[PDB]
């Protein structure tokens, strides 16, 4: 089966289907930043 | 009706990607995270009390064409949008709402107040801005409460002559349709943050059927993880060196295309467990985007108060995200500050 490894910079979207709304949008460059 | 609703969301999504692209200039090669709907919903609420070019500038900056969608349709669509998002969903927590903190001496129109309260999930609080420190704490604690403790200290600085604050908040908490087994999470795995540098993150791992695709035009992998109800997350992984090109291409049109092309099949998936936070001072950005008259001495908010006695002074957003084995919890808040006109 195909391997998908989210191990470098990625964009992220959270959407609600019934309204087709983007609730949150982002890019994760360094997931350990504080 | 749903035709109007889907138009609001498509326009809102293109605004989301355009603002995203502004952020990629403001804070380049850095984490980005915001709630587009929070920002859009706050500004639409402000526009309810605006008139003439002040009002039109706000909705045009949000992406709307008043020939295609007249002012009153925009108003109805957003009212529908907020209502639908807040409708109870089984084992999904999703709350979006507003709070208006109005100075003791302002003369708000009963119409505007009745409208926001009944049609736009708004609580109205008479606030004594003569104690600016207490007012800031009151607003920050309310936002904290409405975001289930997740958005702390939204307002860092409040102008001493503030006479109104409008806040929108969103809180989201959902379980994955397929939760990860924490016994399979690798405690320290490598994550590439630039060409020569990794950081260590817990890497969750599961083999499952997911909607996924490789976009052959944009050179990116798209992986969808469903929440158990009404909601999903999309992870977009550009091929090496292609993040900039993918960011330039994103639009509502991309999401409409992916909706068609995504296909469910087996994937050996590795996803990091992590939390991030971001804050944005949006005052100047919104001005640059076309919100001009709202800030000026000739601001027209004649629908908000009797005397048209205020103007916009500052705007800011804070958002937080946590992703782990069980699901996702995210929250956001938008702050609009007003002073005497
Ligand atoms: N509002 S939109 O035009 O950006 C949009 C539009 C649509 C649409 O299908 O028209 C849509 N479908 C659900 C989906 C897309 C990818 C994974 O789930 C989602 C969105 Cl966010
Ligand atoms: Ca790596
Ligand atoms: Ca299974
Ligand atoms: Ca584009
Ligand atoms: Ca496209």
């Amino acid at each position: 089966h195909p391997i998908i490894q989210i191990d470098r910079s990625f964009m992220l979207l959270i959407l609600e289907r019934s309204t087709r709304s983007i609730l949150f949008l982002g890019k994760v460059v360094n997931p350990t930043e504080a | 009706p749903n035709a109007t609703l889907y138009k609001m969301s498509s326009i809102n999504a293109d605004f989301a990607f355009n603002l995203y692209r502004r952020f990629t200039v403001e804070t380049p090669d850095k984490n980005i995270f915001f709630s587009p709907v929070s920002i859009s919903a706050a500004l639409v609420m402000l526009s309810f009390g605006a008139c003439c070019s002040t009002q039109t500038e706000i909705v045009e900056t949000l992406g709307f064409n008043l020939t295609d969608t007249p002012m009153v349709e925009i108003q109805h669509g957003f009212q529908h949008l907020i209502c639908s998002l807040n409708f109870p969903k089984k084992e999904l927590e999703l709350q979006i709402g507003n709070a208006l903190f109005i100075g003791k001496h302002l003369k708000p129109l009963a119409k505007f107040l009745n409208d926001v309260k009944t049609l736009y999930e708004t609580e109205v609080f008479s606030t004594d801005f003569s104690n600016i420190s207490a007012a800031k704490q009151e607003i920050n604690s309310h936002v904290e409460m409405q975001t289930k403790g997740k958005v702390v200290g939204l307002i860092q600085d409040l102008k001493p002559n503030t006479i109104m604050v409008l806040v929108n908040y969103i809180h989201f908490k959902a379980q994955w349709a397929n939760p990860f087994d924490p016994s399979k999470t690798e405690d320290s795995s490598s994550f590439l943050i630039d060409k020569t540098t990794t950081v260590q993150v817990p890497m969750m791992h599961q083999m499952e059927q997911y909607y996924h695709l490789v976009d052959m035009e944009l050179n990116c992998t798209v992986l969808q993880m469903d929440y158990s109800k009404n909601a999903l997350a999309l992870f977009v992984l550009p091929k090496e060196g292609q993040m900039e090109s993918v960011e330039a291409a994103m639009s509502s049109k991309t999401l409409k295309k992916w909706n068609r092309l995504l296909q469910k099949g087996w994937v050996d998936l590795f996803v990091p467990k992590f939390s991030i936070s971001a804050t944005y001072d949006l005052g100047a950005t919104l001005l640059k985007m076309g919100i001009q008259h709202a800030y000026s001495e000739n601001a027209d908010f004649s629908g908000l108060t009797e005397d048209n006695g205020l103007k916009l002074s500052n705007a800011a957003h804070k958002a937080v995200l946590h992703i782990g084995e069980k699901g996702t919890e995210a929250a956001g808040a938008m702050f609009l500050e007003a002073i005497p006109r």
